[PDB]
């Protein structure tokens, strides 16, 4: 669970030469498409 | 749109908001106008 609601944890890394910026941002495009009632947040490293 | 009540309003603010709201940055106390839902169990004495 992440901020009281149930959550599944997802570990990532940018592509060799892609700064972490265009990773998160097509993680983020990515989430969009998902099924109704399904969101998103960064945390630990990428809430900083 | 005319399909959810007051107490089901009350419910969801109570179930999906409040939580998140109240652990939003400077919010101390926070006061729901409402109920969130119970399962109720209405008896009749008659019946029993």
């Amino acid at each position: 669970r992440y901020n009281g609601l149930p959550s599944m944890e997802i570990l990532g890394q940018a592509a060799p030469g892609k700064s972490t910026g265009e990773a998160m941002e097509l993680m983020e495009q990515l989430a969009s498409k998902l099924p109704t009632g399904v969101g998103y947040d960064w945390t630990g490293m990428s809430y900083q | 749109d005319g399909t959810m009540t007051q107490e089901d309003i009350s419910d969801y603010v109570a179930a999906n908001m409040k939580d998140a709201i109240s652990r939003t940055s400077g919010v101390g106390d926070v006061q729901l106008f409402g109920s969130q839902y119970a399962m109720r169990i209405w008896m009749n004495p008659n019946e029993l």
